[PDB]
RNA sequence: AAAACCCAGGGAACCCACU
């Protein structure tokens, strides 16, 4: 019979580079021809959608339905046995919009709440009282959110920004900045999800909950998620803009005043250079030292500017929005739209003579400077001189070659990996052993132990001092009042 | 090949009912109403309409899938109060509203033509 | 290749106005003036007229196959 | 080896249950009887997994050690995963 | 007719399928009448800095505002973004190309300013009719008793050597097998 | 099959493109003075590679011929257009230089496979795998470069208003949401 | 690279010195010591860009290339040299000439 | 023999289109097109349930 | 889950905790058996973990 | 619970557009308004292209999308007319159908342009709209022609937009944002809206908790189908039988469960 | 009746490092006779508090006089006599942590009670005789309202 | 002449795309 609503298929992507790559799916028929999967399901899959084409097997007999759905199902492979984490994380627009969500700000009249709630598939049918009811009954969205969370979950991570000084002074446990993820009892009680709490980074919110919880419960947190973040996203609404690439006439003129400071000082160092003034760094040449310095001043210049570039988005720029969510895009992305693209480089340095003595025939012979060698001063936002436009392509097609030999050189070395080892199993008992009966190791990893079920810990037995350790977990029993406060009196005079 | 005709969004079939009526059971007084073959243009009204209520304590409405041609509206009421006739009282409000509109705008038209 | 019969974003009735945008044109008037001289307020019915090529001249300079 | 001399893990690892669980609904799907009162279903992987959580599939399992041995354990004999 | 699943692109490397079509009552839409043709995603501009598709989408609001076709050679210094932003500013528009616009579903206006304007899309070759296929015991190769290859000739895809890696990788023996010898060339 | 490129002749400080030149080549047609007639007259010249390690190249004459903290005053031959460095199909890219350069590569790859007018008569032409548009346009938003690859004669894309928001949540990775009714109107 | 000459140096620790070639190490320090170095340099090569593999995929691969005595290189050269079957070394990069 | 078709080889009963994203259902469910579904079968044993 | 309040004095025998420890640690067997071999590879597969 | 007494208070009425505010009433009845504007009010369109003959450059199926989006004059009889689908007649009749035939061939050098003129119906009430220059359909070289049988039937915009009455449908409440529904990062400089009334020293009204969306603003272009204040009229129709028949399946459905 | 904690606050800095959030910023408030801080996150918009404002808040368990202790669902149908009247700005919050100035000798002087309101914090540093009706992890009113 | 077309029996090389 043709498949029907809830059949399983295996569902593959070329190259199949890790067991990720191949999961099982159940079936639902929707009008259009193209395959519609999940958001989530792309990190795995590694499959943008820029016209990626997609497999899709069935199993035919029912034995092998069942071994799919046992094995293959995406809710029991969100953790990874190679990094013990999990690889399904939030999609760059969820994250972006469930980040601007959480935050302490958000309001949500009754009428918003009252439409979220109706995307929880997970949801009793109680809706919670709003943290502030006088004078009108207002949610915040973190009680949504909170509503999201299954069961009875504890975890604390830190926000992309939160201040690094922070956790020295007061306000470690109230923070200024909404910048300390705290979710506590199943409830989110208060902190802003960056990647780092909901990403694929491991000890994340979906990674204490797949452990925590089972799979099933979990693959209900991704939907719920994504479900309802979307729906409040329609009502916020998130967009980028010229206007989220354009920073003040201040800005401006102190990113004009840095790169003119850094060229006047890459010359200063050049005629220091000619008239043999410059002395070698022991280690080197002194065309390699001259480069050094040139780097560094160039590099130095770079960092200056894109730090004070980063320090004028107003918050409401949607490139920091997007950064900051670690969704999509980087502190150096923001850097090069706004202030500076920076030096190109070929091969680890800068753009080689191609010429006799020059890189382009516009710029005179033995030209070291920042602009003849590859130096980019301007931005993406304000253009590229035709030199430095050509210097851009010397760096993007060092980036396209990379790419292209990368491929075929890394894909025979896998084939190579898995032909060695196609056949090393763990036996009955527990034992490691190749095709031929030969044991590799006495236990798996040498413990016995998967590499699913595993997490970082810090073991407190290790860096103490002797007596702070001895202070530590002693357990002093000569005390009378440390003992009254600790336990029950019949117990306390029981150990004494 | 596999797009579908364009009559699906507003027409039924054999054996398709327009309306139908689940009783929730996660909460008393709480109802699941499936219209078929219907979006946002009668759901969003119903949901405000129900929101004007002051003894209604839940009413929302969502598509399962925007390519599938069907919304959920539940409704959840206070007890000793149906969310049946809750419906079907927002129903001839939306009714009554529309019609009062639609003297009025001919009025309007009237004023405006002559003056 | 021929002028769209309605604007894409609008469905405003634009494949009226290509004949009388070519007589302003013709007219010694500002293309900008031409199209809301034509009655075009918003600028998704503008680009209607004033990024379209009328191809169908060239398609007409051969001769018809079938007589 | 008797049961004295039973060393594998107590517990059904998941290659076991999907195993089994595939060649219950397998017999199942070819009116095998039925070993646990169903409430009514037609799918038969749901009632291979109903027996499974009720420990009543009437197979016995073989698990090959490596020297050339074999245990023989009790699908109700096994610790369910799950 | 363009359906979803059809690949777009635009002039700066910024392609991407149709993910979904909605109607014109669904879409957004700004204070006027006018709603969105395409609508694509913000996240694709801040890693692939397709700023100079931003700025077409301005110069391309000024030209329809203005009524001229603008100029957009590269290396001009004649035109930058703050000259056609001051221009924008004159038709009655935001700065830097922004509108206010209106949900299509609940008619709420979005608390963000979308930026919206008119860019050149391009249509890809790659549609997805002739790219989608499937099969169920097609037509058999003579030399080995194999399937076809390629769609045209009702071909099935083929289970290449990583996925026999993936699916030991897996432990589902049984599937593998059914895949190599079952669903293949019994 | 050695490759050169016509350029500026540039004397002491100056060049040889007089204002007299501009004035007989925009009578063409008329004065029969064609670009024959300026590289006769000593303007223009063809440089290859060879000759280029030996030039002492300008970008513009607005720029480097006009006395400042002298870089070398010592130009030979001036660059017409820096524009002119790109090829055909990376022309057609407004603001390329706005963008990073492996979009740019992409554009260029992608802007072959673009469907659109193809050919004037293709009615007559028996082609295999031919794709032609309904309602192509000129870019909105266009370079200098266009009029001479006569892609406004023969366009391939639709300029279309296009809008960068996060949305219901198809336009999530590298995809567009598109407009039914836009659509219905071809 | 020389270990067995440079550790013999005074005043140079014995213990610590460790080097960046695996053959060397194999006529120095052993099969042993170049599973643990093997496994050092391994996982500095996949952790220098940050990124985290699980030790139990490192020990495996670094005790299956010690598991017969002598450097295990994955080739045709090291891995077609073991008694696993002609099938199982005709299934890789050479076929005819195994069978 | 060995790689091309012993080792990986062509396989009936699979189907290869464009994938597109979609929100509004699990991440262990695929939309897969009806002509797709309408070619695709799976082998159902004939019991009285 | 216990509603613990811990400013409250606690409840529970220190002599519980070492005991219920030290029986855990039995209950953790990754290498089954009771000759000393056997014995000295249970305590080196969990010696970390204890 | 009970519904608000709404009010309309007209700006402005042309052939083209119709401007006016609606008051006192929610935000959603406003946007359905819209939407019903946009999608279910019903007009005439060709939907039945039969092409006779053709040898104009441009090919059938082009000339049958660009005959179906012409505009036609159905002020009166789309309310007259039965849907073509829900008609018991021998699939077609003047009842639910109006025929449209088109025979134009090029005898002469000039490019001869098939306008909407040289469509021809037998219902002299439904004609295409085109003061105005006709609607160019497809231009003739000598020797070309073109005939065909079209048939137009009733529709709404869900269908296709091809029955979609209104150019643009310009919405906008709460003109000043004292709601602030919308969050301008700098608000001076945004331009202010057509029915602002704050004085150019004011960026933004200040906001209140306390407010809703209220005072509506309509601007409905027509495409000429139809007239502007008759699309309003049958959008409201519309709107309001589609309640009453949602209410009648209600009380079918509750009967059944009783 | 219900009443956890009751005093009044003056207001002395709004975040005074800062502004962080549009709708909601931090009030750094001292006692009027307690001698005790209070840090309060308010929804400005709907609640707007200047600088050197006097207001009373009263953390109560429950809403309703009678001290029924509801369970925390929202009902807003429910006509018995609630506390809340009395009061202007009503904000529903869950207390999370209880650190004080204490010793493993000595018991505790100095009490800082950690409250979170949805996402809205307050922390309410006093002595242990205001603070002792507070309990970790318990359920909790705020009930504040200004006064000249 | 079950003309159950229960619906290919061609291969090879090259080029071009997409990931
Ligand atoms: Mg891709
Ligand atoms: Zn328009
Ligand atoms: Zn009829």
């Amino acid at each position: 019979r043709h498949m029907c609503d809830g059949d399983i298929v295996i569902f593959n992507r070329q190259p199949t580079l890790h067991k990720m790559s191949m999961m099982g799916h159940r079936v639902r028929i929707l009008p259009w021809s193209t395959f519609r999967l999940n958001l989530s399901v792309t990190t795995p899959y590694n499959a943008d959608f820029d016209g990626d084409e997609m497999n899709l097997h069935l199993p035919q007999s029912l034995e092998t339905r069942a071994e799919i759905q046992e094995l293959a199902m995406v809710p029991r492979m969100i953790v990874t046995p190679q990094s013990n984490r999990p690889v399904m994380g939030i999609v760059q627009d969820t994250l972006t919009a469930v980040r601007k969500f959480t935050k302490r700000d958000v309001f949500l009249e009754r009428g918003e709440v009252m439409n979220l709630l109706m995307f929880l598939s997970t949801w009793d049918g109680k809706v919670p009282q709003p943290a502030i009811l006088k004078p009108r009954p207002l949610w915040t969205g973190k009680q949504i959110f909170s509503l999201i969370i299954p069961g009875h979950i504890n975890c604390i991570r830190t926000h992309s920004t939160h201040p690094d000084d922070e956790d020295s002074g007061p306000y470690k446990h109230i923070s200024p900045g909404d910048t300390k993820v705290v979710v506590e009892n199943g409830e989110l009680i208060m902190g802003i999800l960056c990647k780092k709490s909901l990403g694929t980074s491991a000890g994340s919110l979906v990674h204490i909950s797949y452990l925590e919880m089972g799979h099933d419960i979990t693959r209900l947190f991704y939907s719920n998620i994504q479900t309802v973040i979307n729906n409040w996203l329609l009502i916020e609404g998130h967009t980028i803009g010229i206007g989220d690439s354009i920073a003040d006439s201040k800005t401006y003129q102190d990113i004009q005043n840095t790169i003119k400071k850094a060229k006047q000082d890459v010359i200063e160092v050049i005629e220091k250079a000619h008239n043999n003034e410059l002395e070698p760094t022991p280690g080197n040449t002194l065309r390699q030292t001259f480069e050094n310095q040139v780097n560094r001043i160039l590099n130095d210049a770079r960092d200056k500017t894109g730090s004070s570039a980063q320090k004028s988005l107003s918050e409401y720029n949607n490139f920091k929005s997007m950064v900051v969510s670690g969704a999509k895009g980087s502190k150096i992305n923001i850097s090069q739209v706004i202030a500076v693209v920076g030096q190109q480089n070929v091969e680890g340095k800068r753009i080689p003579f191609g010429f006799k003595h020059r890189t382009l025939p516009h710029f005179i012979k033995d030209d070291y400077g920042p602009e003849s060698r590859g130096f980019v001063e301007n931005s993406y936002l304000a253009g590229l001189t035709p030199t430095e436009f050509f210097f851009h392509a010397m760096g993007g097609r060092e980036g396209l070659i990379d790419t292209a030999v990368k491929t075929a050189e890394t894909g025979y070395i896998q084939r190579r990996l898995i032909k060695s080892m196609e056949s090393v199993m763990v036996k009955y008992d527990a034992t490691v052993r190749n095709s031929i009966n030969q044991v590799v190791q006495l236990r798996y990893g040498e413990d016995g132990l998967a590499g699913e079920s595993v997490e970082f810990q810090n073991l407190a037995t290790l860096k103490p001092s002797n007596k702070a350790f001895e202070k530590k977990f002693r357990f002093d029993y000569t005390n009378e009042r440390a003992l009254r406060r600790t336990l029950q009196e019949d117990l306390v005079k029981d150990v004494l | 090949m596999n797009a579908p005709p364009a009559f699906e969004s507003f027409l039924l079939f054999e054996g398709e009912k327009k309306i139908t009526i689940n009783k929730d059971t996660k909460v008393p007084n709480a109802c699941l109403f499936t219209i078929n073959k219907e979006d946002h243009t009668l759901g969003n009204i119903i949901k405000s309409q129900l929101l004007k209520d002051p003894q209604v304590l839940f009413a929302g409405y969502k598509v399962p899938h925007p390519l599938e041609h069907k919304i959920i509206i539940r409704v959840q009421t206070t007890p000793d109060y149906s969310p049946q006739e809750a419906f079907t009282n927002a129903i001839t409000d939306l009714i009554s509203e529309l019609s009062l509109l639609e003297e009025r705008f001919r009025v309007a038209i009237k004023d405006k033509q002559e003056g | 290749m021929i002028i769209p019969v309605r604007c894409f974003t609008c469905g405003k009735i634009v494949g009226n106005k290509w004949e009388a945008y070519l007589g302003l044109l013709q007219a010694e008037y500002t293309e900008g003036d031409a199209l809301d001289a034509l009655g075009l307020k918003r600028y998704c019915c503008r680009r209607m007229l004033l990024a379209h090529v009328d191809l169908i001249e060239k398609l007409l300079n051969y001769a018809p196959l079938e007589k | 080896q008797a049961n004295q001399k039973r060393i594998t893990t107590p517990y059904m690892t998941k290659y076991e249950r999907a195993r089994v669980l595939g060649t219950r609904a397998l017999q199942i799907a070819m009116c095998a009887p039925v070993m646990v009162e169903l409430e009514g279903e037609t799918d038969p992987l749901l009632i291979a997994m109903k027996e499974l959580k009720a420990r009543k599939i009437p197979i016995i399992i073989r698990r090959y050690l490596p020297d050339g041995s074999y245990e023989d354990w009790g699908v109700d004999e096994l610790i369910i995963s799950d | 007719i363009p359906q979803i699943g059809d690949k777009f692109a635009s002039r700066h490397g910024q392609k991407g399928t149709c993910g979904i079509q909605y109607r014109q009552e669904d879409m957004p839409f700004t204070c006027e009448g006018i709603t969105p043709d395409i609508i694509i995603n913000p996240h694709a501009i801040p890693s692939r800095m397709t700023i100079g598709h931003l700025i077409e989408c301005l110069q391309g609001k000024v030209s329809a505002n203005k009524g001229e076709i603008g100029d957009a050679t590269p290396f001009n210094d004649a035109v930058n973004v703050q000259k056609i932003s001051n221009l924008l500013s004159d038709y009655g528009y935001h700065l830097r190309g922004n509108e206010v616009l209106y949900n299509g579903f609940t008619g709420r206006k979005i608390t963000s300013q979308i930026f919206i304007g008119p860019t050149y899309y391009q249509r890809l070759k790659h549609m997805v009719d002739d790219k989608i296929h499937s099969r169920a015991r097609g037509p058999i190769q003579i030399l080995n008793r194999q399937p076809m290859e390629g769609r045209s000739r009702d071909g099935g895809l083929r289970f290449g050597e990583m996925e026999r890696d993936c699916q030991i990788a897996h432990g589902a023996a049984q599937f593998l097998r059914e895949r190599l010898f079952e669903a293949s060339d019994p | 099959g050695r490759i050169c490129r016509p350029l500026l002749i540039v004397e002491k400080q100056k060049l040889l493109l007089k204002k007299r030149h501009i004035d007989q080549l925009k009578e063409r047609e008329y004065n029969n003075y064609s670009w024959q007639d300026l590289v006769a007259s000593g303007v223009v010249e063809y440089i290859d590679t060879l000759e280029e390690e030996t030039v002492m190249l300008a970008m513009t004459p607005d720029d480097l011929q006009e006395k400042e903290v002298a870089y070398c005053s010592t130009y030979t031959h001036c660059e017409i257009h820096p524009s002119m460095i790109l090829g055909v199909c990376a022309s057609i890219i407004p603001f390329p230089d706005h963008n990073q350069s492996p979009r740019n590569t992409y554009q260029s790859a992608m802007g072959k496979q673009a469907m659109g007018v193809y050919i004037t008569n293709f009615h007559v032409r028996m082609d295999t795998l031919a794709h032609v548009l309904y309602y192509p346009q000129k870019p909105l938003v266009t370079t200098r470069s266009m009029e001479y690859l006569r892609f406004r004669e023969l366009p391939a894309g639709i300029n279309s208003i296009v809008a960068i928001a996060s949305y219901t949540g198809y336009n999530q990775e590298d995809s567009v949401i598109m407009n039914r009714s836009a659509v219905d109107r071809g | 690279v020389s270990l067995m000459r440079v550790l013999s140096e005074k005043d140079v620790d014995p213990v610590r010195t460790t080097s960046n070639d695996i053959v060397e190490i194999f006529t120095v320090l052993g099969i042993e010591a170049v599973r643990k170095a093997l496994e050092r340099e391994l996982y500095h090569v996949i952790s220098f860009d940050g990124s985290y593999v699980n030790y139990r995929h490192l020990a495996l691969l670094c005790d299956t290339m010690t598991c017969r005595g002598h450097l295990m290189a994955i080739t045709r050269h090291g891995v077609n040299r073991q008694d696993t079957g002609p099938l199982m070394k005709c299934s890789f990069e050479e076929t005819v000439d195994v069978l | 023999r060995v790689r091309g078709n012993l080792m990986g080889k062509r396989v009936d009963f699979s189907a290869r289109t464009v994938i597109t994203p979609d929100p509004n259902l699990s991440i262990d469910q695929v939309g897969v097109p009806r002509s797709i579904a309408a070619n695709m079968t799976f082998a159902e044993i004939v019991t009285p349930f | 889950i216990f509603h613990i309040n811990p400013r409250l004095p606690s409840d529970l025998h220190p002599i519980k905790v070492v005991e219920g420890v030290k029986e855990l640690s039995k209950k953790l067997v990754i290498v089954n058996g009771d000759d000393p071999l056997s014995r000295q590879a249970q305590e080196n597969a969990t010696l970390l973990f204890n | 619970p009970y519904a608000n007494q709404p009010t309309v208070r007209i700006t402005e009425l042309t052939d083209e557009n119709v401007k006016f505010i609606i008051e006192n009433t929610d935000l959603a009845v406003a946007n359905s308004i819209r939407r019903v504007f946009i999608a279910e009010v019903p007009i005439i369109a060709i939907d039945w292209v039969q092409i006779d003959a053709n040898s104009s450059v441009l090919h059938d199926e082009f000339i049958a999308h660009r005959l179906g989006l012409i505009p036609l004059t159905s002020d009166d009889i789309v309310d007259k007319l039965q849907y073509s689908r829900d008609c018991t007649c021998e699939e077609f009749c003047p009842e639910c159908s109006v025929e449209f035939t088109l025979d134009v061939r090029c005898n002469e050098d000039q490019t001869r342009h098939v306008t909407s003129r040289d469509l021809i119906s037998n219902s002299p009430r439904v004609i295409p709209v085109t003061e105005q220059d006709d609607i160019l359909i497809v231009k003739l070289r000598k020797g070309q022609e073109l005939r065909l049988r079209a048939y137009a039937k009733k529709g709404f915009g869900k269908e296709h937009a091809k029955w979609n009455p209104t150019a643009g449908v310009a919405f906008e409440y709460d003109p000043d944002n004292a709601l602030r529904h919308t969050v301008y990062p700098k608000p001076e400089e945004w331009p202010k809206s057509e029915y602002s009334e704050l004085d150019e020293d004011e960026s933004q009204a200040p906001y209140d908790p306390n407010g809703k969306p209220e005072r509506f603003y309509y601007n409905v272009e027509s495409c000429g189908s139809l007239r502007p204040e008759t699309i309003v009229l049958s959008a409201l129709s519309g709107l309001k039988k589609k309640l009453s028949d949602l209410q009648t399946q209600l009380s079918h459905e509750i009967q059944s469960d009783v | 009746a219900g009443i956890l904690f009751e005093d009044i606050f003056d207001v002395k800095d709004i975040d005074p490092e800062g502004k962080k959030f549009d709708r909601v910023s931090r009030l750094h408030c001292e006692s009027e006779s307690f001698k005790m801080d209070l840090i309060l996150d308010v929804n400005i918009q709907i609640y707007p508090v200047d600088l050197g404002d006097k207001f009373r808040l009263v953390i109560a368990s429950t809403l309703y006089e009678d001290g029924t202790l509801d369970d925390g669902e929202y009902n807003p149908t429910d006509d018995r006599p609630s506390r809340a009247d009395q009061f202007e700005y009503v904000m529903y919050g869950k207390v999370y942590r209880i650190e004080g100035d204490e010793t493993s000798t000595e018991a505790a002087t100095r009490l800082s009670a950690y409250v979170s309101y949805g996402g809205l914090l307050m922390r309410l540093q006093g002595d242990a005789n205001n603070l002792h009706g507070f309990e970790v992890d318990s359920r909790v009113y705020l009930l504040m309202k200004k006064l000249a």
